């Protein structure tokens, strides 16, 4: 039981606006931020549903001032990961009552924290239905 | 954003009277923020905040409940007296609504430990069966965590877990099947039953397929009892649902290790399954690939090729381009290498920085991995040296040089020499070390060492200590290997450079003094070619693969020797007949990893047989001591001694032996059957590998019989001329008996049966007899135990069945009698 | 989902609408209370009616035994509970239990109490020892109190079901219900507890066609049971077996597995309108009250499935340190013959099917779990899937690397190395199988023995067996029979001439090939 390695929603530098680690491989801030900077540097300023970083398929999207991440295994493809990443974007948008930017996330830090935990649970994909997550969470 | 101290502190008011759901929920949000933003909690304040929050569980608000679940999990480990929160979580967990249901099970189960396991079970059973994915999936992941604390509680849930498995809802199923596989496992077979039930089904759950593919990927033919095929009717071997990841995972395993063979609607040996998905968008990345494939990656490679090769060349996007190189690499092979190398050459042009280093490494690495000649590898290694000039490193000097001395060395030094012309001190410590090491070691007569020396001499001045030190020591070895060289050593070493710097001086003082002053017994000894400091494997090629898209020794050779060694350690067996031979037909008494694994071999000596029983107690509940394998011979054999296996704990082999004396007058065979029973003392054990209880009971385990054949007594040989040998061994021990082999209708099978049974190789290759000939003479030879030859002559008559008069002669009465009896 | 069952009609009796059915607290008798104004009790083991009591001339809705006094309590539309001695045949006491007829009575053997539930919306307590004085009156229910049951974890607690959409848990001490459960949505006909020392459960039945399971500890509704396709008259929990037995006014009774609530059986009788259910607390008898009579029914699973090899893996399924679904057990203990030996279990690997029968190999190399028309073979002590096969029944023979199976095509099958043997296929038909070397197959009022050599009829023994077991030489057989027991001789040579010749008739055999030794 494992698909998603970690979820990060990063500003346009790779610094932690947010990350919640569905791996046990980053718990300390220094390394959680390093990871975040690492994934953001590869993936950014080339938007696609694919990136390969650290031998893992990284699926990412972007907004005005954020890049949104799911990191998962590379034995899969973008599309499986993408379903998590689409939930992540979508659910935060509907939850916060505003599209994902740094402003929406900061506006409601609580909605963001709770919403992401419903999407991924210890690296298993707990939820992937944006609607379900949003009802499930209370602001 | 926040300060961890202030927020951890103000949380302590909850512990008293104030509960205020708004204030506390905010304070909680702040805790989650401190972690999220990236901060570390202080333990005293954390411990205090944790005891305080539990009061807050009284007020049931969905946002406050939510805050409470995330905060207790994060604060659980950095907190004390957490046990109080279990009750509050159960209270929450039974409360209907997904907000409570799912999030509570997860928070509760994380905090829950084997004592507490029992409490959560009613609520857990109710939460697992849900086709509402949140409650069920959270409960299913929760159960996975709980397998650690206590296995047994979780196991009972297998029925609720299975119930979820029957959903086609993606989460409920993914979680249900995945978890089940982990849970119910006590043997392979019970998990396999769980998998077969879902297996025939065309799911609309890609995640379940994926998690299951992995379980499935190996051939399973015991799914739900048994079945006649490795069959997976869920995409693993089938292609019921198309979706490029699932399709890729499935297609690479099935092709050359069938999960099932190819179907018209589901390729599974053929290369196709990947390829139909292959032209695509970003999605293509899974689709385009390969791995394994029938019979090679190469017929496969051609399909996909348009896609991988155009993206790889065109896209100087890192994200696309990486998928394109990995995809090229995958469609690759030995054959593909011509194509792969041009592409990789081309690739650096798109992304050129580290990627440059990687392509010049890749083209060499691929040439070493997939052979386009070892020479070409060196020539590519020159191109790597040329292009980068510094992203070669120290590990490269050792790897290039070791690799080079397989064939390239004279050339490599020379190439290196040219390469050294580059750049005087920006070329790095490493290239200078490579030309230096190679010029030292080869001692060029292929080119004049004077260019090399002149090139190295300049480099040393302005480059690091390690090379300058390297240069003096190399020179010294260079002196010892070649006499000629000594004059250059002296001009170089007197200089302030190759000696008299710092490290360079110390090494030099030593190396110099040994060459200059001393005998050079030492210097001579020291150069064995002038080799590197270590010989590793070929490091580059694996490194390169990931990086781009970002002494077994033996004594025995014969069964008799290995056994003889095992026997020899024990005295009795070599003291009481020495071993002629040990069986060429050792029989395993009891099957592997059941109750016992016992393999017995019968060993023949001059007048004895020793039976070595290698005994394993694979009994999980026991550990054994004082174990022996007891024996009842079915003929006149004396059982002299038993040697015990000292201990046989769980899954640990031990050996026990029975020594018996052979008859040497027996009129009937030494082909004989012994009934084996192992007897032992059991002390109770908790399965690990071993552990004994303070007291225990006697127990016995029955074993299979050991059969001793004439084949064990005789070692086979053929003779150039049977007739002489046949007379020579002893016609004075001659006895003749006539047999009918009615179950063998030709001579060729007949000769084979006497040859196998007796352990005699028929002379002159007499196992091949003129097909269906009326008379034939079969010549047998071999040596019997004690070291005496046994020859047997069987004059075959072929009617419709085989009749033979078998006459045997031997240097003893016993082989003759033994052969004659065993055959019939 | 599979479960060891075997529904059997222990005794039937025809009478006007029986509202209540009971098993005698400690006796093998079942009492049914009828609308004949009579309550009648019959001991459905010897099929003797022990006694009848004429409580009233108007329906007696409830009757139960207060076994200690050797008395029976009845509540009838006299609005009285009248007490009688069931061996001295006279009316012990007469008292007015309620202002309305008494639907159910519950007896506390440990206390002098009966509480009775009546449709005067009240449940009242009477103490038999005081000569049926009113100990306590419970006021809580605002509607017709259909049924009362005593909780077996605290007899001081009972629950009463009323058509007020609740089942209220009350304590004796407290007139009022100390907490209320809202167990159903269209009134609660019945309340029952799921019996035991560690089972806090309620069930509610309602006329919304549905029976609901509730956990009284957690207070949530565990699941909803489809019940019946018409108003569920009553629902109860079986104690031993994981099922719920419900009855409906459609004349149907259904049994539901209490692990997934999938239909185990539907039973009709030609008696119809099934008003009540009750279950024996010592388990495997349930009795159900109908319009046209009462029935006492006997449920299956009477005996355990297990086998002892020579490896000390004695394997069972269910039980302690073993799960039902998976397989385990070991027994390496040899403590004194005079007492029951510990479980002594050691853990054993994978399973994939349910154990209809689960058995170790008689000399220890195989394990077989049989279930659902399939057999799965697992390895003796490693439990990796060895083999698979078909088996509605599986029996190891004597050979135990040859076994008999009923594949249920009307020929008894032999599987050898867990692979089917078609050199074995009876020239009898089949109705059933006995293992051992000469396979006994029962058909056409005969027991026929078949060869594992050419499947010809060796002999037919004219008393059918319970079992055939054959010795481990295969010349001597032990036949379990209604006759009592046979030992028969199979003369091997006589069989070889007879079988080849096929002088043994298709369905009658040759009476020489086998001979009756004793």
């Amino acid at each position: 039981l494992y698909t998603v390695k970690a979820i990060l929603i990063l500003d346009n530098d790779g610094d932690r606006l947010f990350a919640k680690y569905y791996d046990d491989t980053y718990p300390s801030v220094k390394e959680q931020k390093a990871f975040e900077k690492n994934i953001f540097n590869k993936t950014h300023r080339t938007d696609s549903e694919i990136a390969l970083l650290e031998g893992l398929t990284v699926v990412y999207k972007s907004s005005i001032d954020l890049y949104f991440y799911v990191i998962g295994s590379s034995y899969e493809n973008e599309l499986m990961l993408m379903a998590v990443l689409n939930c992540l974007f979508d659910s935060l948008s509907q939850m916060l009552r505003k599209n994902v930017e740094k402003r929406a996330l900061l506006e409601n830090m609580e909605g963001l924290f709770l919403a992401v935990d419903e999407i991924v649970d210890g690296g298993v994909i707990l939820e992937s239905d944006p609607q379900q997550v949003v009802h499930r969470v209370a602001l | 954003h926040l300060e961890k101290s202030a927020v951890l502190q103000e949380a302590r008011v909850f512990n008293e009277t104030p509960i205020n759901p708004r204030k506390c929920a905010h304070i909680l949000t702040k805790i989650l923020y401190l972690i999220n933003q990236g901060e570390h909690l202080g333990t005293t304040e954390a411990t205090e905040a944790f005891f305080a929050m539990t009061k807050l569980f009284q007020s049931n608000d969905p946002t406050l409940r939510r805050m409470c679940y995330l905060t207790i999990k994060e604060m659980s480990c950095i907190a004390e007296d957490v046990i109080i929160v279990t009750s509050s979580l159960t209270k929450d967990m039974t409360g209907k609504e997904d907000n409570y249901r799912g999030p509570a099970v997860r928070a509760l189960c994380q905090i829950t430990d084997s004592t507490m396991l029992q409490a959560v079970e009613r609520y857990m059973k109710q939460a697992i069966v849900d086709k509402v994915p949140s409650v069920s999936s959270s409960a299913l992941v929760s159960s996975l965590h709980l397998l650690k604390c206590s296995f047994d509680v979780v196991k009972r849930w297998v029925n609720e877990a299975q119930e979820a498995a029957s959903s086609d809802n993606i989460m409920v199923q993914y979680h249900a099947l995945g978890l089940l596989y982990h849970v119910r496992k006590n043997d392979r077979l019970a998990v396999s039953k769980m998998i077969s039930k879902f297996t025939r089904h065309g799911l609309k759950s890609p995640f379940a397929y994926c998690m299951m593919i992995r379980v499935a990927s190996k051939q399973l033919e015991e799914e739900d009892g048994s079945r006649d095929s490795p069959l997976f009717d869920f995409i693993e071997s089938c292609l019921r649902n198309k979706h490029e990841m699932v399709v890729y995972e499935a297609a690479s395993a099935i092709v050359n290790l069938p999960g099932c063979s190819a179907k018209e609607l589901a390729p599974a040996v053929s290369v196709l399954q990947l390829f139909c998905s292959s032209p695509k968008a970003a999605l293509r990345y899974a689709a385009v690939r390969t791995l394994n494939k029938v019979a090679m990656k190469h017929p496969s490679a051609v399909t996909a090729c348009n896609l991988d090769l155009e993206n790889l060349v065109t896209d100087s996007n890192r994200s696309i381009a990486t998928l394109a190189i990995t995809t090229l690499l995958k469609t690759g092979s030995e054959s593909s290498i011509d194509r792969l190398m041009k592409q990789i050459s081309s690739f650096m042009s798109e992304i050129s920085d580290e990627f440059k280093v990687v392509v010049v490494q890749a083209i060499s690495a691929l040439c070493q991995k997939y052979p386009r000649k070892h020479a070409v590898l060196m020539n590519f290694l020159f191109t790597m040296l040329r292009e980068e000039g510094g992203f070669e490193y120290k590990r490269a000097i050792v790897d290039c040089i070791i690799s080079i001395i397989e064939e390239n060395s004279e050339s490599k030094e020379t190439g290196l020499s040219h390469l050294c012309e580059f750049i005087e001190d920006c070329e790095f410590t490493v290239l200078a070390t490579r030309i230096l090491h190679l010029l030292g070691q080869e001692g060029p007569k292929t080119n004049n060492p004077s260019k090399y020396i002149r090139f190295i001499y300049n480099r040393v001045v302005l480059e690091h200590e390690e090379v300058r030190a390297g240069a003096v020591s190399a020179l010294a070895k260079f002196g010892a290997q070649n006499e000629e060289m000594l004059p250059s050593i002296l001009v170089l070493l007197k200089r302030c450079v190759m000696d008299d710097d710092n490290e360079v001086r110390d090494r030099a003082t030593f190396y110099l003094n040994v060459l200059e002053q001393k005998q050079k017994a030492l210097n001579a000894g020291y150069i064995l070619n002038g080799l590197t400091v270590s010989i590793p494997g070929l490091e580059k090629a694996l490194q390169q693969y990931t990086l781009e898209p970002s002494q077994p020794e033996k004594v025995a050779a014969t069964r008799q020797e290995i056994f003889q060694e095992q026997l020899a350690a024990v005295p009795e067996f070599q003291g009481l007949g020495p071993l002629f031979k040990s069986s060429p037909e050792p029989v395993a008494l009891t099957e592997s990893e059941t109750e016992y694994v016992i393999r017995c071999t019968k060993h023949t000596f001059s007048d004895h047989l020793v039976f070595q029983f290698d005994c394993t107690n694979t009994l999980n509940d026991q550990t054994l001591e004082n174990v022996t394998v007891q024996m009842e011979p079915t003929e006149a054999y004396e059982v002299l001694s038993y040697v015990p296996a000292r201990s046989l704990p769980y899954n640990q082999p031990g050996t026990c032996y029975t020594l018996v004396a052979l008859p040497t007058e027996d009129p009937t065979a030494v082909a004989c059957t012994f009934s084996c029973v192992m007897k032992f003392t059991v002390k109770d054990c908790d399965p690990n590998t071993g552990e004994i209880d303070e007291e225990g009971y006697e127990d016995e385990y029955v074993l299979e019989d050991l059969e001793v054949t004439v084949a064990d007594h005789i070692q086979k040989v053929m003779k150039v001329n049977f007739e002489a040998a046949w007379d020579e061994v002893g016609d004075e021990f001659e006895k003749e008996e006539t047999f009918t082999l009615s179950t063998i209708k030709t001579l060729e099978e007949a000769v084979g049966n006497i040859v196998k049974f007796l352990g005699m190789h028929p002379c002159e290759r007499s196992d091949k007899v003129p097909e269906n000939k009326n008379t034939h003479t079969l010549l047998l030879a071999g040596v019997f135990r004690g070291g005496h030859d046994i020859l047997v002559r069987s004059r075959l008559l072929l009617l419709d069945t085989v009749t033979m008069q078998v006459t045997a002669r031997s240097s003893e009465e016993l082989p003759v009698d033994i052969i004659l009896a065993s055959v019939g | 989902m599979p479960l060891r069952l075997d529904i059997k009609r222990k005794l039937t009796a025809r009478s006007d609408r029986v509202k209540s059915v009971d098993l005698h607290p400690t006796e093998p008798w079942m009492l049914a209370s009828l609308y004949n104004g009579s309550v009648c009790v019959w001991n459905h083991e010897t099929q003797t009616l022990v006694k009848t009591f004429e409580v009233c001339d108007l329906p007696v809705r409830a009757a139960k035994f207060v076994a200690r006094k050797n008395w029976v309590v009845t509540g009838a539309d006299d609005m009285q509970i009248r007490v009688f001695n069931y061996n001295t045949l006279e009316r012990v006491h007469m008292f007015e239990a309620h202002s309305d007829y008494i639907r159910c009575i519950a007896v506390h053997p440990t206390q002098p109490f009966i509480l009775t539930s009546s449709d005067d919306m009240l449940i009242k307590l009477w103490d038999w020892d005081k000569k049926w004085s009113c100990s306590q009156v419970f006021e809580g229910h605002t509607h017709y109190v259909m049924q009362i049951v005593i909780n077996p974890k605290d007899n001081n607690q009972f629950a009463s079901a009323s058509l007020d959409r609740t089942i209220k848990v009350w304590q004796l001490g407290s007139s009022s219900p100390n907490f209320t459960l809202e167990g159903h949505e269209k009134g609660v006909n019945c309340i029952d507890y799921y019996s035991g020392g560690d089972k806090p459960y309620l069930i509610s039945g309602a006329d919304d066609r549905l029976v609901k399971i509730w956990d009284y500890q957690n207070k949530t509704c565990v699941q909803t049971l489809e019940g019946h396709a018409q108003n569920v008259s009553c629902a109860s929990f079986h104690p031993e077996l994981p099922i719920i037995i419900t009855g409906s006014e459609d004349g149907t009774v259904r049994i539901w597995h209490s692990s997934t609530y999938r239909l185990e059986s539907t039973l009709n009788y030609g008696m119809e309108r099934v008003w009540c259910v009750a279950s024996l607390r010592g388990s495997n008898n349930v009795a159900l009250g109908y319009d046209e009579g009462s029935i006492i029914v006997k449920l299956g699973r009477e005996e355990p499935a297990m086998s002892m090899d020579a490896n000390g893996k004695i394997i069972w399924a269910k039980h302690s340190e073993v799960q039902q679904a998976n397989l385990k057990a070991m027994g390496d203990t040899e403590i004194k013959d005079g007492e029951r030996l510990p479980l002594a279990v050691k853990d054993m690997g994978s399973c994939e099917i349910y154990p209809q029968t689960i058995q170790h190999n008689p000399n220890g190399r195989f394990v077989v779990v049989c279930g659902d028309g399939e057999y799965i073979i697992y390895t003796a002590m490693a439990l990796r899937n060895k083999s698979f096969g078909s088996a509605q029944e599986f029996a190891w023979a004597h050979d135990s690397s040859e076994y008999a199976i009923r594949e249920s095509n009307s020929i008894v099958k032999i599987f050898k190395n867990f692979k089917e043997k078609k050199s074995f296929k009876p020239d009898f038909g089949a109705e059933s199988i006995y293992g051992g070397f000469l396979l006994g197959v029962r058909s056409v009022n005969g027991l026929a023995f078949y060869d594992w050599e050419n499947t010809e009829l060796i002999r037919r023994i004219e008393i059918q067996p319970k079992h055939i077991f054959w010795s481990d030489s295969g010349e001597l057989v032990c036949i379990a029979t209604e006759e009592s027991f046979f030992i028969l001789k199979y003369l091997s040579e006589k069989v070889l001439a007879a079988q080849e010749t096929h002088e043994g008739v298709t369905e009658d055999g040759i009476e020489d090939a086998f001979e009756v030794l004793g």
